[PDB]
RNA sequence: GCGAAUUCGGUGAUCCUAUGCUGCCGAGAAAAGCCUCUAGCGAGGACAUACACGGCCCGUACCCCAAACCAACACAGGUG
RNA sequence: GAGUGAGAAUGCAGGCAUGAGUAGCGAUUAGGCAAGUGAGAACCUUGCCCGCCGAAAGACCAAGGGUUCCUGGGCCAGGCCAGUCCGCCCAGGGUGAGUCGGGACCUAAGGCGAGGCCGACAGGCGUAGUCGAUGGACAACGGGUUGAUAUUCCCGUACC
RNA sequence: AGCUGUCAACCGAGCGUUGAUCCGAGGAUGUCCGAAUGGGGAAACCCGGCACGAGUGAUGUCGUGUCACCAGGCGCUGAAUAUAUAGGCGUCUGGGGGGAACGCGGGGAAGUGAAACAUCUCAGUACCCGUAGGAAGAGAAAACAAAAUGUGAUUCCGUGAGUAGUGGCGAGCGAAAGCGGAGGAUGGCUAAACCGUAUGCAUGUGAUACCGGGUAGGGGUUGUGUGUGCGGGGUUGUGGGACCUAUCUUUCCGGCUCUACCUGGCUGGAGGGCAGUGAGAAAAUGUUGUGGUUAGCGGAAAUGGCUUGGGAUGGCCUGCCGUAGACGGUGAGAGCCCGGUACGUGAAAACCCGACGUCUGUCUUGAUGGUGUUCCCGAGUAGCAGCGGGCCCGUGGAAUCUGCUGUGAAUCUGCCGGGACCACCCGGUAAGCCUGAAUACUUCCCAGUGACCGAUAGCGGAUUAGUACCGUGAGGGAAU
């Protein structure tokens, strides 16, 4: 669960650095949540993964 | 033994006749070569090339 | 346009001691196309020589591995049809006896 | 090429009846096949006789407890 | 202007010595004689003996091998000796199925797996399916014949 | 004028001025496997459906087509379940795999160095993943610069410079501005504000409604509101655009412009202009060019004497050509023997180039600079914060760029940058998109060259060479 189904926002890769400056590779993952949204006004619901940015911007209608 | 020129006045059905006559001929002299009583060897090649020529002209008639 | 006639299927007669010994009992051996079957061979033999064919028996023979200073090479893999004609016994005379 | 007699017994299986029978707990494949029932298809069809036929493709030689396979060897080893 | 100089790197390649005409010549059966062949014979062919195996060192297969099988020819290399012989070299020949063993029938463990779900991507699993015998279903027997195939060819009688 | 590839010849046959062998171009045939795609499979081998033919007394058998999966258009149907959707059926059009290097975007070591080692280095290397193109990427300022009335898109090369810096200030790493050059296109197009239209969704005041206006009549662009598409109109930094606001008005006429009268836009047609296979929208097509590419052809001059020799292409002496004395071969060092060389000539067809026309598009119901306000100028963005990445810059006082998370504005007396930050000045105008040239490489083809190797060398491979052989396999790999 680290790709948005709407905008394709995937993880990023960086380093976690300790106090001894001991860097290791890790991921910044997107905040994608399991949304269950409607494409029609009527209200038939299909389950997708949407990052919270897309939920906030109202790109998915969870009617 | 027949040039591809004089094969263009022949219709489809008589070109097909020519072709099956030639295939029969080829079978006969293939048997003669196997049994050892064919001395003329270039006859096989000429008849095989004649078959190829007949197909070529038929295909050209079909397409243009 | 292809035309398929029977003679495209059978290629050579087998001329051998055993083949002639079978001929004397009215049984003819041919080399046939490697991708034929007994039904097609029967139909072709009946259509060519105008005989009734009782049975066709097929054998597949691999090519002999022959040596050379280069190494090994191989000959054709061939298949043969042994054809048994009917009791009327109208002989086929393209074998030379 | 011709070709005699071939009858009685005894013994006897690890093979058959046997996918049996009896005990036991550890509690012992699937699918097609076959049979059967209806859904259905249906104006023809079922059994039989006689004659005439079609029966496809691949393997098949030879070795195979071995000098022919696995062991570099015509190898005291290995092989269901 | 240098791929410019070797005796050593348990240096690399090839050719050749020393040991040395020395060790060995691969079981626990064992050979002999007469004749033949041939330039040549302990080893090949034939006969007569002797001996060994005989729950095999006999007969038939699977896997694996691949022409080693048969006939004719050969004798340079191979054979731990010689070889006229050979599983070696050469050429030609030889493997015949409705019923045997497989496929065209069926599935098991498992494999792959439409869509599928999961996973940054690469991918992971997996449904329906579809393969997959070591198993289930399914019709042929005795005799004869070739130098070489034989429930295959033929003969007799069958079955699907 | 000889041919039947070659090792590699022998036999057996034939063809060739009636133009063969050969060479170049375009086609035909093109089994099976392979993305492999009718189904299956141990790659090259097994089993089919359907349609149209063939063949049989009939089954058997044969031939040619066609039949995978996904993605997207369009048409039909719309489960649970009503709207409907998911799905299902059909018909099209694409995708798939390969490839030596060069490109871009991601993921990302360790040996090593630091005379140990962990930050650091190695190194964003090796490798991996996704994707291309003939190149790519970048590219038209929310840039530099520093008070100069300065530069002006991008890319690349040289310097600046092993400098300023940076660094367990260790081993190490390391700019940019400016300056000199190759190239030129300091190239183009949208969004928004307004105007028109069409359609969709909530609606009628169901009535004096909208229309530039006056007149008269009818009485609904539904009155309206909103969202979407299309067209105008705009395209900017001295800010620019829109809305109204002002003089002179220039290709012809007609139709529309709720209605008819006169006036305001939109629209047609014949002009004329300007461009086009272009980044600036494409496509099809004619005609031409002693333009090129893919075969070729011609091409001057010694039978010279004597001599050594098996043989002159050696030695001695004579001639000769030269736009040709390059290089090979021929019985030994050949400009005059052969192929050629210098120099010229040649293309039916195919392909690559231009050029001229059909064709395509746009511009002209119209131009220009003024005078004064309202609206607009790319929004879950900028900025801010947390944790990272990358910059010469290793968290430092740490700007610029950038990912994930949270919070989250303004439309120009805005907003961004000028190494924390603030004020003033200066430069610019983000959150939209295209873009040639200069630059990198060589699987393959052509032609050349070497103070390159010359058979233990040069490619592993001058010869069976990725062969024989070794390995279960990835793979290793000769000798002649
Ligand atoms: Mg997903
Ligand atoms: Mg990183
Ligand atoms: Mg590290
Ligand atoms: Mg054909
Ligand atoms: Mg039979
Ligand atoms: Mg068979
Ligand atoms: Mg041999
Ligand atoms: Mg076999
Ligand atoms: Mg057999
Ligand atoms: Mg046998
Ligand atoms: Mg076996
Ligand atoms: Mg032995
Ligand atoms: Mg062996
Ligand atoms: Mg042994
Ligand atoms: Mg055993
Ligand atoms: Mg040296
Ligand atoms: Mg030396
Ligand atoms: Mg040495
Ligand atoms: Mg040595
Ligand atoms: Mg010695
Ligand atoms: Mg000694
Ligand atoms: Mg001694
Ligand atoms: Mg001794
Ligand atoms: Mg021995
Ligand atoms: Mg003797
Ligand atoms: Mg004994
Ligand atoms: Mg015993
Ligand atoms: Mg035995
Ligand atoms: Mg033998
Ligand atoms: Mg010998
Ligand atoms: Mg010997
Ligand atoms: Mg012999
Ligand atoms: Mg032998
Ligand atoms: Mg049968
Ligand atoms: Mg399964
Ligand atoms: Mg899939
Ligand atoms: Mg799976
Ligand atoms: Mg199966
Ligand atoms: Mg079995
Ligand atoms: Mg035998
Ligand atoms: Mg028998
Ligand atoms: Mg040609
Ligand atoms: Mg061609
Ligand atoms: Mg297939
Ligand atoms: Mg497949
Ligand atoms: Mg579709
Ligand atoms: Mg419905
Ligand atoms: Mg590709
Ligand atoms: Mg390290
Ligand atoms: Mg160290
Ligand atoms: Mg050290
Ligand atoms: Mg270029
Ligand atoms: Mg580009
Ligand atoms: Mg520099
Ligand atoms: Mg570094
Ligand atoms: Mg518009
Ligand atoms: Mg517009
Ligand atoms: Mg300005
Ligand atoms: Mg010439
Ligand atoms: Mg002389
Ligand atoms: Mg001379
Ligand atoms: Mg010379
Ligand atoms: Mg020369
Ligand atoms: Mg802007
Ligand atoms: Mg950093
Ligand atoms: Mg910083
Ligand atoms: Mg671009
Ligand atoms: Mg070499
Ligand atoms: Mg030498
Ligand atoms: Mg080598
Ligand atoms: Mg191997
Ligand atoms: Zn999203």
């Amino acid at each position: 669960a680290a790709v948005c189904d709407i905008c394709g926002k995937g993880p990023g890769f960086g380093k976690s650095v300790s106090h001894s400056h001991r860097r290791t590779s890790r991921r910044w993952n997107p905040n994608i949540q399991p949304v269950r949204a409607v494409t029609r006004p009527g209200g038939n619901k299909q389950r997708i993964n949407a990052c919270t940015s897309c939920i906030k911007a109202g790109k998915v209608s969870r009617a | 033994g027949t040039t591809p020129g004089e094969l263009r006045e022949l219709t489809d059905d008589e070109l097909k006749d020519k072709l099956r006559e030639s295939k029969e001929e080829l079978f006969n002299l293939r048997f003669q070569m196997a049994t050892g009583q064919l001395s003329n060897n270039r006859r096989l090649r000429t008849v095989r090339q004649e078959i190829a020529r007949v197909y070529t002209v038929l295909r050209e008639r079909e397409l243009g | 346009a292809t035309i398929t006639d029977p003679r495209d299927i059978i290629l050579a007669p087998v001329i051998s001691e055993k083949s002639y010994g079978l001929i004397e009992d009215n049984v003819y051996t041919f080399v046939v196309h490697p991708d034929s079957n007994k039904t097609q061979i029967k139909i072709a033999i009946e259509k060519i020589f105008d005989v009734k064919v009782d049975s066709v028996n097929t054998a597949n023979r691999q090519g002999k591995r022959k040596r050379t200073r280069t190494g090994f090479g191989k000959r054709k893999s061939t298949k043969r049809a042994i054809v048994k004609l009917a009791a009327g016994s109208k002989p086929i005379d393209l074998f030379g006896a």
